[PDB]
């Protein structure tokens, strides 16, 4: 899930 | 750290948060659908980056942070457009540049049903003159409650925006009963937020040219 | 309409329906016959509920909140009873199941929380009437949808008698009163999700195909 | 339609 990427940058 | 803050600090950061209008570009089935995931699509990527700035969000861990946001995105979504389309009574003002009537609603097939409710709960929030500093508090109500029971730090951070909600009302002159009345009236209607989400969900599995983010939101509550 | 929230509490107290008793296949058979026979009781208990008879509006708000008045009975019945959900006093079912073991957790959740803010008889009969009025509100004319708002308003009130008559503060009184309404919105969840997967008297069906 | 009959 991408969406782990996102919260983190 | 959300803990420790006045309510009037809570309101300034949650202000201070918020995401911006965005603009769609410049009907049909498949032309409607597309203005609004392209417009919902990049709703998205601002509010993961709104969600880290509500106070006590990221003191939760990664995997909770992912639960709550998908499972509370289209409501966020649908709140946001229920506030902004408040001002605009019988349309729903999905971006400045995108105004939308019901009749236009019937493009996209079990679209319309949606569109009452989301119009019906738009007139609701001007009978009650919703504030914008009431309308921040319950959007991050709706973060933090609508998936929590699928614990303890976030029912805190909850009781915290209470007192916020509470502190703006006995700010606003309403008595004490009156207080009570606006807090339970608002809260009612996040139930309401809630069903047009499942309604909406529902409708946009049915369909599924949706983007990764915007499919892997949907995939979760599949 | 014009009662004493002790009043309001005893009226709604007094109007309470009865506990009724009762493989895959089997069991949603179960629920099922169990169900329906709950709804002829919900349906004269709502005729009791302060308010309602003073509607048409009246076949909307059942139609609407059915399930989610079905459900929060069922959590409050298995309030006392850690891990499982009690259907029936004959019918005690846990964790131990297609597609519902997922409805049965959130039950759970939602029991479980009943069961840490030690939630009263006197506060759950007056969120069953607010599920009740408030389901299917803006969902309608608006004649009716005025005095809907001042019943709910009254409910409010009896709610904050409630914990006032506690020793709660006032802080803990709205803190109580928005944990309390914010778990309906979670049995709205679970009553669309239980919707879902049910898509069987005629009854049970008329209530079915509102949701379609 | 089933409702309209029992809640009269
Ligand atoms: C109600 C409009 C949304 C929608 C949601 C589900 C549907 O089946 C149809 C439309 C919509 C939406 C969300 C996700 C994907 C497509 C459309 C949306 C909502 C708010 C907003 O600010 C931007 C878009
Ligand atoms: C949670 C169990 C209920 C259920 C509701 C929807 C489903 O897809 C699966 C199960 C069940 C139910 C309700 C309606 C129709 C079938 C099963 C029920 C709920 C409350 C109650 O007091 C008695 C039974």
């Amino acid at each position: 899930k991408i969406l782990h990427r996102l919260l983190q940058d | 750290l959300a803990l420790s803050l006045t309510a009037d600090q809570m309101v300034s950061a949650l202000l201070d948060a918020e995401p911006p209008i965005l603009y769609s570009e410049y009907f049909s089935e498949a032309s409607m659908m597309g203005l609004l995931t392209n417009l919902a699509d990049r709703e998205l990527v601002h509010m993961i980056n709104w969600a880290k700035r509500v106070p006590g969000f990221v003191d939760l861990t990664l995997h909770d942070q992912v639960h709550l946001l998908e499972c509370a995105w289209l409501e966020i979504l649908m709140i946001g457009l229920v506030w902004r389309s408040m001002e605009h009574p019988g349309k729903l003002l999905f971006a400045p540049n995108l105004l939308l009537d019901r009749n236009q609603g019937k493009c996209v097939e079990g679209m319309v049903e949606i569109f009452d409710m989301l119009l019906a709960t738009s007139s609701r929030f001007r009978m009650m003159n919703l504030q914008g500093e009431e309308f921040v508090c319950l959007k991050s109500i709706i973060l933090l409650n609508s998936g929590v029971y699928t614990k303890d730090h976030i029912h805190r951070v909850l009781d915290k925006i209470t007192d916020t909600l509470i502190h703006l009302m006995a700010k606003a002159g309403l008595t004490l009963q009156q207080q009570h009345q606006r807090l339970a009236q608002l809260l009612l209607i996040l139930s309401h937020i809630r069903h047009m989400s499942n309604k909406g969900m529902e409708h946009l599995y049915s369909m599924k040219p949706l983007s990764d983010l915007l499919l892997e939101m949907l995939d979760a509550h599949r």
